[PDB]
RNA sequence: GAGCCGGUAGCGGGCGUGGAUCCCUGGAUGUCCGAAUGGGGGAACCCGGCCGGCGGGAACGCCGGUCACCGCGCGCGCGGGGGGAACCUGGGGAACUGAAACAUCUCAGUACCCAGAGGAGAGGAAAGAGAAAUCGACUCCCUGAGUAGCGGCGAGCGAAAGGGGACCAGCCUAAACCGUCCGGCUUGUCCGGGCGGGGUCGGGGGCCCUCGGCCGAAUCCCCAGCCUAGCCGAAGCUGUUGGGAAGCAGCGCCAGAGAGGGUGAAAGCCCCGUAGGCGAAAGGUGGGGGGAUAGGUGAGGGUACCCGAGUACCCCGUGGUUCGUGGAGCCAUGGGGGAAUCUGGGCGGACCACCGCCUAAGGCUAAGUACUCCGGGUGACCGAUAGCGCACCAGUA
RNA sequence: CGAAUGCCGGCAUGAGUAACGAUAAAGAGGGUGAGAAUCCCUCUCGCCGUAAGCCCAAGGGUUCCUACGCAAUGGUCGUCAGCGUAGGGUUAGGCGGGACCUAAGGUGAAGCCGAAAGGCGUAGCCGAAGGGCAGCCGGUUAAUAUUCCGGCCCUUCCCGCA
RNA sequence: CCUCUAAGCACAACCUGCGGGAACCCGUACCGCAAACCGACACAGGUGGGCGGGUGCAAGAGCACUCAGGCGCGCGGGAGA
């Protein structure tokens, strides 16, 4: 649990974006809504060691 | 994997007309997709959800091709008896 | 890969058609239609919008792409092809010989 | 049919002929028709403990040289995987 | 190495010379179906069991593992299963056709079906070939040669030797004997069963005392080189008619680059390139180059030990080869009879006797060759009814 | 290229000709609209009424409904449409299926037989408008409603108490 | 579903009520004797089940008319060979 309850976090976070794009007040969608490139696979990336 | 499930609401002169009872209609995601859901909607919005109904909806669309968008379930939660909220109130 | 060129968004004479021969700014390259948009190509777009904003009044109207195997670089010299020096850890355009 | 312990059957010609035969006169053939000929096959039983093969009837004597023997092994119930596995 | 956020054109929304977009390589996630494989299934869906996780919860849920079947060895583990445009081997295998009918025949062991297998497959080290006191694995190409032949001696089918080439390579196993070991019994100084050690025409081997003795893998790690991204790559300005110049003209220059494309047309010198030369961290790749390993080193003379068994051989039935019953050998083998292990056995075209040749009934064995879904270049190849059926959102409507 | 009842494409002729797809049948007044016999409404007229009306399976799949349209499709026209564009719309412990069962028939461990493909086949499993299983009535929008909601009732399971 | 005992459990397990809880996947729109299915067509054809009213004629799912409901059959206007 070294990287999780981050991307519990993140996609609790993309649920009020997708909230928010469906009734008409998501004003900056690529550069909020593509967050999930590089943060979002921010911690959803480690090697499950043993 | 609780958030990737209440896909999205709808704006709609239907679903506005869920908070008179029983809170509105979302999109779920339409594999992996049980009516219990109940541990998707109020893990979300920290309620508790009494019944949830289920369907699938979003046929054909011309322009060259078929299925306008996809064909995604969606449902609701008919919540306790006020316990509904979660500022859903905007734009309808 | 293939649609890399001549240069970049700096000074460059222009040797086309009416233009041939003049020194525009800064170019803002296209370039997958191989093009950059310079200084040259003045021609007015007989467009109102897409949306409906701000209403004709005179038509000051943008440039065009202008292919660019004709956009002749500068720098203290005319023209003079580009050219590669690395310099063990670099590597910059330098053209056939002033410098720069 | 089958192979127990030997190689499965083959494809014959008829070769039909109506004449004389070359060492008398003048010789023929009539119609090459596809006989089909199975090989010899006998459902043979042996006590390893009740086991039966389909052995070829001019290898008998080879499935009861497969039966002297004692091969070190005692009863799954069926066995005739170590009879013919440890065949040569 | 400066623009991007695919085929973007539009919301304007961001993102980049502290390195992005891209491309390659290596991972990660790969829902569901599919060999489908937990069971069912009418594919892309349902329904589970066990373990571990979230009143999110004991009941329904969802997550993440594991649950097919078969083959190989000691409940335990390693493979297999299906796909592939052709290419190939084996098992089966037509018929129209041709014979100016047709049945033998031909078409044809073709097409097709099935199995198998892989970048090749096949075959392969002689029980060979057949005239030479000869050749010495197998395959492929050209000759042989439309020859020899076969043939209702019609139609037609049609070698092989030799000889040129390519390529090159030989090897493991009971060509018996010694010990080992679950048990066999009539406890036998012994039956067969697994290994192991022996064993491959100082004609072979095992056994019995002289005369002592290391070449090299197909296997293994290496290394170039090859790809899978790319990179550097020479030298032209002016005037002219013109919409536009590269056309025309003048004055040049490069050339290991005057292949081609695009540039507003006709460009060696504008771009992309080409000649030439660099480039791989990562993965595939590969003795082409050197390295070691595994293996190989009754020469002699004997006491007749062993040289692959329902096999050879014989007959009956057939297929293969040029061979269609013929004088029918040979190679395979479905039926029946049924041997011996070197004074053995097979073959040299019935057979027999001389002279030769060669060791069956166990297996592997690179290379050269066929192929083209694939990637690249090449065209006295096509230029939209052509070329693939599709230059286009086509195996689509 | 001139012929192959050639092939593909085009355009003729036939020809403003036959037809326009039931001899159930229309007429008028207002609208709307640029435009109307055809669209909407009204009022008569007619036609089915064991259907030409309702409901459910089969099938088809968004044709449903609303709004913007009318090039195209409607055998005419079309503002209309089931056609185009966009947006909504299909809510189930109780209805129908599956977390239940079998019939014919499939599949099929075992077993048999086939050159291979495979062909059988016991148990088992699959297999359904058959058995079994817990629901009736009313309202609501533009569309759904035995699903939403209102009343009353009922079923399974799991936990706790007796 | 009712029942009987094997295995097993008899500190379980069922059974009856009373309290709480849980009840999953798919179908559901619309046409459905048709202009939306099958017939290349908004095709006089084909299509399974249920309700299919009233009065009259002996009865009737007949026939005649007609409720409810739904249509006037997506070309018409003339003329009167
Ligand atoms: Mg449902
Ligand atoms: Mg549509
Ligand atoms: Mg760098
Ligand atoms: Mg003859
Ligand atoms: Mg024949
Ligand atoms: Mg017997
Ligand atoms: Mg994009
Ligand atoms: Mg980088
Ligand atoms: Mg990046
Ligand atoms: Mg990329
Ligand atoms: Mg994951
Ligand atoms: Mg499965
Ligand atoms: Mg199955
Ligand atoms: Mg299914
Ligand atoms: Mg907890
Ligand atoms: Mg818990
Ligand atoms: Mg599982
Ligand atoms: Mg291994
Ligand atoms: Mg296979
Ligand atoms: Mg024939
Ligand atoms: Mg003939
Ligand atoms: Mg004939
Ligand atoms: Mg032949
Ligand atoms: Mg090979
Ligand atoms: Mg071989
Ligand atoms: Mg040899
Ligand atoms: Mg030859
Ligand atoms: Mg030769
Ligand atoms: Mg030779
Ligand atoms: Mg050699
Ligand atoms: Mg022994
Ligand atoms: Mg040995
Ligand atoms: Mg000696
Ligand atoms: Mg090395
Ligand atoms: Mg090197
Ligand atoms: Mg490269
Ligand atoms: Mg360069
Ligand atoms: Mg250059
Ligand atoms: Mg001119
Ligand atoms: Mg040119
Ligand atoms: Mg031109
Ligand atoms: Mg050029
Ligand atoms: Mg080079
Ligand atoms: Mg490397
Ligand atoms: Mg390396
Ligand atoms: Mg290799
Ligand atoms: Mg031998
Ligand atoms: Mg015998
Ligand atoms: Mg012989
Ligand atoms: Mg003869
Ligand atoms: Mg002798
Ligand atoms: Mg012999
Ligand atoms: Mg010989
Ligand atoms: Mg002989
Ligand atoms: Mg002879
Ligand atoms: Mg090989
Ligand atoms: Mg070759
Ligand atoms: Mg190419
Ligand atoms: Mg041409
Ligand atoms: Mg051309
Ligand atoms: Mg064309
Ligand atoms: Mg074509
Ligand atoms: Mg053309
Ligand atoms: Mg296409
Ligand atoms: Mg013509
Ligand atoms: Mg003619
Ligand atoms: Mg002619
Ligand atoms: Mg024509
Ligand atoms: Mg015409
Ligand atoms: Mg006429
Ligand atoms: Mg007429
Ligand atoms: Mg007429
Ligand atoms: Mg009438
Ligand atoms: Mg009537
Ligand atoms: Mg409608
Ligand atoms: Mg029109
Ligand atoms: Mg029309
Ligand atoms: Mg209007
Ligand atoms: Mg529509
Ligand atoms: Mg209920
Ligand atoms: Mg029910
Ligand atoms: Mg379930
Ligand atoms: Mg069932
Ligand atoms: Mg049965
Ligand atoms: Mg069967
Ligand atoms: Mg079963
Ligand atoms: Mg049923
Ligand atoms: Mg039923
Ligand atoms: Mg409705
Ligand atoms: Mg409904
Ligand atoms: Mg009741
Ligand atoms: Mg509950
Ligand atoms: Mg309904
Ligand atoms: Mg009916
Ligand atoms: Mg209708
Ligand atoms: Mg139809
Ligand atoms: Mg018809
Ligand atoms: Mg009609
Ligand atoms: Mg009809
Ligand atoms: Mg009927
Ligand atoms: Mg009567
Ligand atoms: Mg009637
Ligand atoms: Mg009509
Ligand atoms: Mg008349």
């Amino acid at each position: 649990e070294a990287r999780k309850l981050s991307p519990v976090e993140l996609e609790k976070l993309v649920r009020e974006k997708k909230r928010e794009l469906m009734e008409l007040r998501f004003q900056a969608s690529i550069g909020q809504l593509s967050q999930n490139h590089k943060i979002r696979d921010l911690k959803r990336q480690i090697a499950r060691l043993l | 994997t609780a958030y990737d499930v209440i896909l999205a609401p709808v704006l709609s002169e239907k679903a506005y007309a869920g908070f008179a009872e029983g809170k509105y209609t979302f999109w779920v995601h339409p594999k992996a997709t049980k009516t219990e859901i109940k541990n998707a909607v109020e893990t979300a919005f920290k309620v508790k959800v009494v019944k949830v109904n289920t369907l699938h909806v979003r046929g054909k669309k011309k322009r060259l091709g078929r299925y306008l968008g996809k064909r995604p379930d969606r449902k609701k939660a008919i919540v306790q008896v006020a316990p509904g909220q979660k500022i859903e109130a905007l734009e309808g | 890969r293939v649609k890399m060129h001549v240069k970049k968004g700096d000074t460059v004479l222009v040797a086309s058609g009416k233009y041939k021969g003049r020194v525009g700014k800064v170019k803002e390259v296209l370039p997958k239609k191989y093009a950059v948009i310079v200084e040259g190509v003045n021609i007015v777009k007989k467009a109102v919008r897409v949306s409906p904003k701000y209403p004709q009044g005179g038509f000051i109207e943008k440039e065009a792409p202008l292919h660019a195997s004709k956009v002749r670089p500068i720098c203290p010299a005319c023209g003079k092809p580009t050219r590669v020096r690395k310099k063990f850890l670099e590597n910059g355009k330098k053209i056939r010989v002033c410098a720069k | 049919s089958g192979k127990r312990p030997i190689v499965a059957n083959s494809i014959q010609r008829r070769g039909k002929a109506k004449r004389e035969g070359g060492v008398g006169k003048k010789t023929t053939g009539i119609s090459k028709r596809r006989q089909y000929p199975n090989l010899q096959k006998v459902r043979v039983r042996v006590a390893g403990q009740e086991i039966t093969f389909r052995v070829a009837a001019s290898h008998i004597p080879k499935v009861y040289e497969l039966v002297e023997r004692a091969k070190g092994l005692k009863l799954e119930g069926l066995s005739p995987k170590e009879i013919k596995k440890e065949l040569l």
